[PDB]
């Protein structure tokens, strides 16, 4: 609950977020809208109140205790991450926030696997990177076997953000030993499971080989 | 006039030490009106830091930053300005600016400045190929061992941007950044396209540039 | 306070 909260959503939808900064009856509550890169944008002032240029789909709205937000229709613009503000006498709270991203059909991945330069085994370490290219939905896991044992510890993964353009995923993971470890060792591979895969798929290769 | 704040320093800095951050207004008076102070860490949400309304006197400060943090204000340079004192790991985040509305509502931000706290020392990464094997080919360039962020990677120039993925960099236990950008072209164009990848790194002045080619047996 | 300061501001 430090990080923002995930909502999946298609143009077109009802959304309405809740504000949870713990807020009180008294509060001052703003809203604001933040995409990659750039410095959030406020869409709501005084729990209600629309910001000057803001489209009017946006509105806020008090119940009692609870603030929110609702956009009436998701725009494609619209598909970012949203947070509310809660301002008391001596103090501001942001929430967790929410973000909206883009429903889609089902992607399989396309699987590649990479195994380390010479260049990389000159200077002492072998990274091995297994690659996961444009899917959907953004869930995917992925699993180590080196000469069949199960991996875990070893790796991390890192995942791009939903595409602009076909609103996909795509991931890395990243396999690390020393140069000592990987020498040690034959077949390499990563086991790739998704949704979008009636069956895991397997890239692999054993160390030495064309 | 049109308003705007513009923000300046930040960077590296070790555990307990000192920084200020700037930030300079224009197309309002700061000394009627408000600064806030809120960062960002990576990947997670908005944290307030502080706020000033120089016209009253009054300064607020978040629980997580008090007795550290100053926040402050110089009326003649129409300038803010935050100075972070005993700074720990936690506070690394991208720290920006904003001017108060309503309610403190915060209507013009500044660009946000990153600011990494750390032990670790500058260092150039060192970039490696992720060479393509066999329709569509997959290849890239692991950006590895850097410190601190940001790492800038384009494929030709900045020819190639089509089909590129240059992934979040991830934290390793080691203290520094590492990072794989890849790239998807068609198979057939392997041995004919020549692709290289560009990797700046601004803090440490280095820039490379690593051709990626079919592995030979 | 906080919260009421910045309408009084806007108001001078």
């Amino acid at each position: 609950t430090q990080s923002p909260s995930s909502l999946s959503a298609s143009v077109g939808d009802r959304v309405t977020i809740t504000c949870r900064a713990s807020q009180s009856v008294s509060s001052a509550v703003a809203w604001y809208q933040q995409k990659p890169g750039k410095a959030p944008k406020l869409l709501i002032y005084s729990a209600s109140s629309l910001y000057s240029g803001v489209p009017s789909r946006f509105s806020g709205s008090r119940s009692g205790t609870d603030f929110t937000l609702t956009i009436s229709s998701l725009q494609p613009e619209d598909f970012a991450t949203y947070y509310c503000q809660q301002s008391s006498s001596s103090l501001i709270t942001f929430g967790q926030g929410t973000k909206v991203e883009i429903k889609r059909t089902v992607a399989a991945p396309s699987v590649f696997i990479f195994p380390p330069s010479d260049s990389q085994l000159k200077s002492g370490t072998a990274s091995v990177v297994c690659l996961l290219n444009n899917f959907y939905p953004r869930e995917a896991k992925v699993q180590w076997k080196v000469d069949n044992a199960l991996q875990s510890g070893n790796s991390q993964e890192s995942v791009t953000e939903q595409d602009s353009k076909d609103s996909t995923y795509s991931l890395s993971s990243t396999l690390t030993l020393s140069k000592a470890d990987y020498e040690k060792h034959k077949v390499y591979a990563c086991e790739v499971t998704h949704q979008g895969l009636s069956s895991p798929v397997t890239k692999s290769f054993n160390r030495g080989e064309c | 006039s049109e308003v705007q704040l513009v923000e300046s320093g930040g960077g590296l800095v070790q555990p307990g030490g000192s920084l200020r951050l700037s930030c300079a207004a224009s197309g309002f008076n700061v000394s009627y009106s408000s600064i806030h102070w809120v960062r960002q860490a990576p990947g997670k949400g908005l944290e307030w830091v502080a706020s000033i309304y120089s016209y009253y006197g009054y300064t607020y400060y978040a629980d997580s930053v008090k007795g550290r943090f100053t926040i402050s204000a110089d009326t003649s340079k129409n300038t803010a300005y935050l100075q972070m004192n005993s700074l720990r790991a936690e506070d690394t985040a991208v720290y920006y600016c904003a001017r108060g509305y309503y309610g403190a509502a915060m209507d013009y931000w500044g660009q946000g400045t990153l600011v990494t706290v750390s032990s670790a020392s500058t260092k150039g990464p060192s970039v490696f190929p992720l060479a393509p094997s066999s329709g569509t080919a997959a290849l890239g360039c692991l950006v590895k061992d850097y410190f601190p962020e940001p790492v800038t990677v384009s494929w030709n120039s900045g020819a190639l941007t089509s089909g590129v993925h240059t992934f979040p960099a991830v934290l390793q236990s080691s203290g520094l950044y590492s990072l794989s950008s890849v790239v998807t072209v068609p198979s057939s164009s392997l041995g004919t396209q020549t692709y290289i990848c560009n990797v700046n790194h601004k803090p440490s002045n280095t820039k490379v540039d690593k051709k990626v080619e079919p592995k030979s047996c | 306070n906080l919260s009421e300061l910045d309408r009084l501001l806007l108001e001078l």
